[PDB]
DNA sequence: CAGGATGTATATATCTGACACGTGCCTGGAGACTAGGGAGTAATCCCCTTGGCGGTTAAAACGCGGGGGACAGCGCGTACGTGCGTTTAAGCGGTGCTAGAGCTGTCTACGACCAATTGAGCGGCCTCGGCACCGGGATTCTCCA
DNA sequence: TGGAGAATCCCGGTGCCGAGGCCGCTCAATTGGTCGTAGACAGCTCTAGCACCGCTTAAACGCACGTACGCGCTGTCCCCCGCGTTTTAACCGCCAAGGGGATTACTCCCTAGTCTCCAGGCACGTGTCAGATATATACATCCTG
């Protein structure tokens, strides 16, 4: 069993890469189910459904990194979701 | 009815999260982040539905999102043309 | 030179009968108010920009009350401005 | 008559009306716009002065200080999460510490 | 001829000048306006080209992608200062990785 | 039948003045459109806020070099304000 | 020189009123080194909307729309 | 003791209560005002400011410094720490976006 | 628990200058009146959105074993903290002043409005080669004996 | 240390569809003229900023010491990481249908713009009382006991 060098592997990898992250459909699903709240039998387009795609996955990424630097001074490696609610706070989201 | 929100999965929460550059990842923090990017999908989408529902669309096209994320300053490119 | 004194000083007077207001809490209302009907009318010419439509009018503005405000307090204002409008038109 | 009393509102209609067409929002100005616009900001500032009063109330005195202000602001969690980008001037900090601030066991 | 060719520019002084004009930001306009504006987008433009011509010329390629105007402004000070609250379609993400995860 | 208006074709003109040997994209064309007319966006929206300041219906160079002065960043800025007084001297030159 | 005039106890006072109990010693330079970078930012704003309209000082208005166009909009000054 | 001696961290109790309670001024105006000075004819001298205008960019940095003070101060809370280190106001320039 | 020991909430005595009311003069607010193009409304057509099924196959779910990080506890160094005496220059009062912001007035040039004129520009259709993809070998480094 | 293998980088062919490029039509760009209207500038008014001076005085400044918190060490436990088999369900290409976006065409309303009258809103003056300040007393803490 190799240990540890395959996550900084992937990092590399992952990194470098210009693909998506979530995979489409279950994000589609998403966004009708949560559509159905506001207008029912509403209708989509394939550039706006990529749109909220683009947009979630920078905004996501940057809460990660700001969590990486919330876990670098925690002194851990481990990120835990106290971090994330730190991020949150950070933005003003939270208060 | 469905779980749709469980519809996205522990493996893109590890590709988001190696995209951002960590190493270790606990195991309770996938709920919270599927209620973050929940409420985010919140408040764009609210801005999405009312931009629709002005103009007399019942169809999301991609300029007003574009719009929605200009409106608190996440402004995205590539879909504005 | 004109302010916001004296509608906000009987609108006071409406809501809370006896109390009173300092100058420097009237510069805080005259900035507030000023501020908000700025930032309403700036998403309005913005939305009048935004589907060739070069008129503004009450449909409009409703549409950016909902983009301004969060939710109760939308729902709240855009029912009291459309009856608001209502008395209007019916007087 | 005064449009304000016309629409039994209180900002006055016709300035509202004049500096939004003069503040070039648009070329044309519909009619019951400066009305919604009178009702919208008079409903906002009731609710100012119903949570001014009230922590002007609770604090003894009769004359709205901006602290009165600050304690209206930023107690209303729909009305910060609005308007909680503005600095409001000489408002103060609410009193908030932490729990794992003050000394344990009494 | 045109305004364009008179001032020794590329972009349109009068498609810059009717866009302000039925913009209404003010009621009316001097001359030199549209000029200035299509000599300040023509030098971001430029600017913003050339960096991601770099980042293509070091990268062996010759197609404009989104990963080089990506790397075109992320890799800029001042580029960060003012592009600071966007966000870049399919542009991917700036490699940094702190210290102390790498091993050893 | 409408007229789709872009600015394409006239960085494809600057594109092929400034490096002759590489080509563009669609997509990255996209990202040129809309970043061009954000900028023309904020610059004369910044412009008119100036305007509106000042209570004049008149516009002009040099509240717009006062937008160079706050939308951007400083070196550039002066880059960007002799590069523009070099283009309209070019132009009001023109006998 | 004066840069150095913004005292240890202002930050402490400063600090009191933030909601902290201890103070590290090397926390009040940098943090007037950035309090300065903020400064700087607010006066350039400040300077070109002074210089723009002609006059030769800086009345009240300007630097509201200053931090306004920072986003650090202030009420009870005008605007 | 035979004097009086309060330990600490109480008297830092009452010093959050006693500030959080009023908003009277904090940080000293003429020194302000001899920086505020200082800056403009580092830019551009022979410069005059309004009184109105120095209090407006006094109760601007107030505000900036408390809320960067309160943000920096829970960071050091999550630090599993009761002091605040440099480290922290360098998370908190990071993180808001005023830095990178 | 417990007593004393201090900072602080309360309580009335008092004083002052901002706060709200009164006056009237005046410039926007409203009524009346005309007109024309912006948009309401309706009808047409066609992109383009949704649905759905099947072969393929990459990716997810789950189980297992372990080793390295998260955390609890500890122990020692000194960093501010608290409180005293010490030294400083902020702050109120008071006044001289002068410098430049604002109002008034008047000429003027330039920019909006209109018509007419035409090629820059923009969709449409054709052509080729840059690069993604399939497949294979050379190169690194990582972990086991 | 030496060596096995797991991925990454490079290398070559290829086929395609995405980008380049040329083409025909037309709508916005341009040439030219007018008229008036904010802009430029100068002259005057005067407000608000600037600046020395002393005096009491709050507040900064400096130091001792001590304590309890910052920080390194260590040990333990179990939490994820990493691999592998089984399972999941999503990509793509295909075919059908229609709701709704997009455009055109007509008509009328209501909103831009002038004129005229008028009163509410704002500069100015005021006298007064809510709230700042003061000092003695209860009270609600904390620290050693």
């Amino acid at each position: 069993y190799r240990p540890g060098t395959v996550a900084l592997r992937e990092i590399r990898r992952y990194q470098k890469s210009t693909e998506l992250l979530i995979r489409k459909l279950p994000f589609q699903r998403l966004v009708r189910e949560i559509a159905q709240d506001f207008k029912t039998d509403l209708r989509f387009q394939s550039s706006a459904v990529m749109a909220l795609q683009e947009a979630s996955e920078a905004y996501l990424v940057a809460l990660f990194e700001d969590t990486n630097l919330a876990a670098i001074h925690a002194k851990r490696v481990t990120i835990m979701p106290k971090d994330i609610q730190l991020a949150r706070r950070i933005r003003g989201e939270r208060a | 009815l469905r779980d749709n929100i469980q519809g996205i999965t522990k493996p893109a929460i590890r590709r988001l999260a190696r995209r951002g550059g960590v190493k270790r990842i606990s195991g309770l923090i996938y709920e919270e982040t599927r209620g973050v990017l929940k409420v985010f999908l919140e408040n764009v989408i609210r801005d999405a539905v009312t931009y629709t529902e002005h103009a007399k669309r019942k169809t999301v096209t991609a300029m007003d999102v574009v719009y929605a994320l200009k409106r608190q300053g996440r402004t995205l490119y590539g879909f504005g043309g | 030179k004109e302010s916001y004194a004296i509608y906000v000083y009987k609108v006071l007077k409406q809501v809370h009968p006896d109390t009173g207001i300092s100058s420097k809490a009237m510069s805080i209302m005259n900035s507030f108010v000023n501020d908000v009907f700025e930032r309403i009318a700036g998403e309005a010419s913005r939305l009048a920009h935004y589907n060739k439509r070069s008129t503004i009018t009450s449909r409009e503005i409703q549409t950016a009350v909902r983009l301004l405000l969060p939710g109760e307090l939308a729902k709240h204002a855009v029912s009291e401005g459309t009856k608001a409008v209502t008395k209007y038109t019916s007087a | 008559k005064t449009r304000s009393s016309r629409a039994g509102l209180q900002f006055p209609v016709g300035r509202v009306h004049r500096l939004l067409r003069k503040g070039n929002y648009a070329e044309r100005v519909g009619a019951g716009a400066p009305v919604y616009l009178a009702a919208v900001l008079e409903y906002l500032t009731a609710e100012i002065l119903e949570l001014a009063g009230n922590a002007a109330r609770d604090n003894k005195k009769t004359r709205i200080i901006p602290r009165h202000l600050q304690l209206a602001v930023r107690n209303d969690e729909e009305l910060n999460k609005l308007l909680g980008r503005v600095t409001i001037a000489q408002g103060g900090v609410l009193p908030n510490i932490q729990s794992v601030l003050l000394p344990k066991k009494t």
